[PDB]
RNA sequence: GAGACCGAUAGCGCACAAGUAGAGUGAUCGAAAGAUGAAAAGCACUUUGAAAAGAGGGUUAAAUAGCACGUGAAAUUGUUGA
RNA sequence: GGGACCGAGGACCGCGCUCUGCAAGGAUGCUGGCGUAAUGGUCACCAGCGACCCGUCUUGAAACACGGACCAAGGAGUCAAGGUUUUGCGCGAGUGUUUGGGUGUAAAACCCGCACGCGUAAGGUGAGAGCUUCGGCGCAUCAUCGACCGAUCCUGAUGUAUUCGGAUGGAUUUGAGUAGGAGCGUUAAGCCUUGGACCCGAAAGAUGGUGAACUAUAUGGGGGCGAAAGACUAACCAUCUAGUAGCUGGUUACCGCCGAAGUUUCCCUCAGGAUAGCAGUGUCGACCUUCAGUUUUAUGAGGUAAAGCGAAUGAACUUUAAAUAUGUAAGAAGCCCUUGUUACUUAACUGAACGUGGGCAUUCGAAUGUAUCGACACUAGUGGGCCAUUUUUGGUAAGCAGAACUGGCGAUGCGGGAUGAACCGAA
RNA sequence: CCCACCCAUACCCCGCCCUCAGGGUAGAAACGAUGCCCUGAGGAGUAGGCGGCCGUGGAGGUCAGUGACGAAGCCUAGGGCGUGAGCCCGGGUCGAACGGCCUCUAGUGCAGAUCUUGGUGGUAGUAGCA
């Protein structure tokens, strides 16, 4: 694809900044995020505490775990871990829950400020079925 | 056309009329030629042939483009893990049919004749040993890229 | 509905095996009678008239007589 | 009182002496048709013609606006030119 | 040596060479006439060549038939409800203010209570995008083995009201299952159904009215049953009605890109559906990974022709073996060999399956091509044939009829064959 | 049988248009990035699919837009732009409103329908006017 298909001028300009990332780096991180916010809504599934939770429950913590997507609370999940999670937008319970945690909210653009290369990332989509 | 020398024609790259394609000789590829035997003109070129073929319609194909063979350089970014590195490397690869001439000759786009300047024969659509022009003129070809260039 | 579907579907094969079938009935009819000549012809044996039962069980008689 | 409506072949059949003119024994059927000009100032008078009208003259910013009247296309027609 | 057509780009870079420079990554230098209808363009006519009148309909195609006196204006896929797909937007386990209430600069806009509509209340093996401190971690999803639940068939625990229950272990079972929620609202486009339903047009039936027409004499009106007496069952006007068709006719700018089918199978006898195929869109996995109307090698089905019988024997004979098309296979998506388990099996650790180790990552196991291939989901138009080559079955006096392959036509313009659906060249 | 010659949209070289594909373009002396530069290939087309544009009536915003020193409309053997649908200008007429740009909206585009309405032709100064 050679032109977004949202409307959205924030998101043109992460298409750009992503765009020019992937064009001047060797990252796949990149190229792979460049791609995802082509695609459309519905093949950005959300990505929930709980998904990202179970997925850093093994040696993955003090990381940046990445959905280019909505991340969305789970009311299953008692306790949510510190975690540093970047994603398109937040909700409001999603957002409060992570920084009562401790963790910080990133968007694509910070992302690409702190880690322009995605190192110690754990690059995650939703359950698409 | 049948299907099967359609197919000859697709495997053998001749995809337009005068369109020429340097072949080794093996069993194989004598009997596909057989079979395109109603619609080909083959014979043995010379150096002077291989030579002329690759200076004047010389073109390469380069990340899948046709690209004119004008430097020695890009023959031997295309062509430099062969050992072949200059027009003098491929002509020689292409004439003395060497270990990498499958390579050489596919990396060599088919090289686009013209028609022959003085005509083909008066009826040029049956075999050459009975006055035509189609089959396999041995040395005869020789003088047809002639005509043809 | 079944077997008129399969016979709408099959109706022309039929009619040319059949005028197939019919030529070759000929065939044998005609080459039957070949051997009846041949055989009488070879030699024989017969009667006054000639046997009233029906001309094939006549013919099949008389070519397993010899 | 209004309208992201229609604008004289549209919008109610009727923007006009329209349920009128007219047709049918009758029940009923049922049209066409708006626009000079700011103001009639709607052309005095002369001449030709029986008249209708024409040519001069006149009103007007305009008569290339004459109550066959805003603007005035196409089909079709006359004259002249090639 | 002579001729023709062309001059694309616009500082330098580069390959070079014969290196004060140059024919080396695209034309510069010199000179003339004119500087206006001179060049150029538009109308009318002449000349050379070319050139069937448009649309509809049928058919494989023509031919036929239908519509066309001319011009102007009008003129035909729209709206609503209910479904469904995709795209954008908001909020997100929630979502939707607009029934209504409260303000208001008053049909606007702003705010909101209670309900209500829809939805919500655990692994391993091999992979795998992506990170890596290069030790390994490993989203989504997949193949298999898993774990559990709703349901079915069992197996049958303490016990219990003496007649109440399902726990353990199971099953070639089933879910539109759980396996760490995706929906709600709305915008745009598309499809389906119903309404007049893209527009025009069939005979009919019904309700209510207006009138007349009969050598039949104010009146009588049809039929059958019965002995009678008698019981039973046309015309015009407006409206329902914009009634009902599958049938006819018509259905409104341009350019660019991509572009077919005329077919298999199944169901059902219809104004046909479903599956597959051709075309396209989205998503997922790879990298010529891999594929292919093709040759080669090996092996089948044709021993078909031929040579000999100074080899044997006698198309049915053979050492050998034609021409001609044709099926299968050609690697890590591998073969074996070796021993651990198994509820299979065997006289047996014995075989088979499931695994371990090894072996080749470089020519990894022919050629040649490769303008990528595979899987899932969704969507539109298609279901006709005609001619011919070759092979083949049958028949006639000759015709001709039927199958299989391939090729031309459809949707295809151009050169030639004077002309022309089926010819030759070539798209 | 031998030689030369004629030409198709076919084949070869070059120019230009469009499409597709592959590359480049930020510590900005920097860009209708929906842009620009480089390279290569391709170009028939019914049903059908996709995209971009042209035009009409009305609505919101804007051009501190045009206009009786002449809007719109119409006519033109007068010009310019675009492949094209179309767009712009000059001359004549005319008299009172109209247009470009971004969105919205729809009773929005005609050669057919023995189409509807209106106007007008040839037949034709003909048949004919007992």
């Amino acid at each position: 694809r050679k032109a977004p298909k949202s409307d959205n001028v924030y998101l043109k300009l992460l298409v750009k900044l992503y765009r020019f990332l992937a064009r001047r780096t060797e990252a796949p991180f990149n190229k792979v995020v460049l791609r995802r916010l082509f695609m459309s809504r519905i093949n950005r599934p959300p990505v929930s505490l709980s998904r990202i939770a179970r997925n850093l429950k093994n040696g993955n913590e003090k990381k940046t775990v990445v959905v280019v997507a909505t991340v969305t609370d789970d009311n299953r999940l008692l306790q949510v871990p510190k975690m540093e999670v970047a994603a398109l937008r937040f909700t409001a319970k999603a957002r409060a829950r992570i920084e009562a945690a401790g963790g910080r909210t990133l968007t694509l653009d910070q992302l690409a400020l702190e880690k322009p290369t995605g190192a110690n990332t754990l690059l995650l989509r939703g359950p698409k079925n | 056309i049948p299907p099967k020398p359609r197919k000859i024609l697709q495997l053998l790259r001749l995809r337009q009329i005068n369109n020429g394609v340097f072949v080794k000789v093996t069993k194989a590829t004598a009997e596909m030629i057989k079979i395109v035997e109603p619609w080909v003109a083959y014979g043995y070129p010379n150096l002077k042939s291989v030579r002329e073929l690759i200076y004047k319609r010389g073109y390469g194909k380069v990340n899948g483009q046709r690209i004119p063979l004008t430097d020695n350089a890009i023959i031997e970014e295309n062509l430099g893990k062969y050992g072949i590195i200059c027009i003098e490397d491929l002509i020689h690869e292409i004439f003395t049919v060497g270990p990498n001439f499958k390579q050489a000759a596919n990396f060599l786009w088919p090289f686009k004749l013209s028609n022959p300047n003085g005509g083909f024969r008066p009826r040029k659509f049956k075999h050459f040993i009975e006055g035509g022009d189609l089959g396999n003129r041995e040395e005869h070809i020789n003088a047809l890229i002639r005509a043809m260039n | 509905a079944r077997k008129q579907r399969d016979l709408k579907k099959f109706g022309k094969a039929v009619q040319v095996q059949k005028q197939l079938e019919r030529a070759k009935q000929k065939r044998e009819a005609l080459d039957k009678i070949n051997q009846l000549k041949r055989k009488r012809a070879e030699g024989g044996a017969l009667g006054a008239t000639e046997a009233d039962d029906p001309f094939d069980v006549a013919v099949d008689n008389e070519l397993s007589r010899d």
